[PDB]
């Protein structure tokens, strides 16, 4: 019940950092993902978004419906951040 | 280098797969998916310019096997003028 909402502003504070655009690898580390199974599957659905997406607009409009403060700083950021993101995956897929 | 190069990597995606069915945890992915991911950086096949490359080497073969020929003729020239003339000559001379 703790380390729900440790992960939770962990998820947070990870995701919207600008040094980090996706790194969904270490979203998957098993050690915090039985965490994030207690979590709401929105984060997770939305972190699956940075892991891959891009767009993708309804799910980082989600992590908006579920987490009010912090990201309305970050949002342009992320969607910067997914923007670039893309770019990767569409030569890599 | 090249068959030991493909029971290496063999023998060593065989450990890959090994791994993950038993021996877990975990061994993944530390680095399973990004070093998985760096075998998948390159396919690597054409189009486009890897077709450009195909008869540009062929353009490069073009001048070392032209210099083949070349020494070929020169070879061909010396020896076996010289040898006939050295032939022909102690054949003509001590019959």
């Amino acid at each position: 019940s703790e380390q729900q909402e440790r992960a939770f502003t962990l998820g947070l504070a990870g995701l919207l950092g600008e040094g980090v655009f996706n790194f969904g690898e270490l979203l998957m580390h098993p050690v915090l993902e039985s965490l994030r199974n207690t979590d709401r599957q929105w984060l997770i659905d939305t972190l699956y978004a940075f892991n891959s997406g891009n767009v993708e607009r309804f799910q980082t409009l989600k992590t908006a419906w579920g987490q009010q403060p912090d990201l309305a700083a970050n949002e342009a950021q992320l969607l910067r951040k997914i923007q670039l993101l893309c770019l990767m995956e569409m030569t890599f897929t | 280098h090249g068959l030991k190069g493909l029971n290496s990597k063999l023998l060593d995606i065989r450990s890959y797969l090994e791994k993950v069915a038993t021996g877990k945890l975990p061994i993944n992915h530390q680095i399973i998916y990004q070093l998985q991911d760096v075998f998948n950086l390159l396919p690597d096949v054409s189009l486009q310019e890897f077709v450009k490359a195909f008869y540009l080497k062929t353009n490069d073969q073009m001048v070392v096997v032209y210099l083949a020929s070349l020494i070929r003729s020169v070879v061909a020239l010396h020896n076996l003028i010289n040898n006939k003339i050295a032939n022909r000559d102690a054949e003509k001379k001590e019959g």
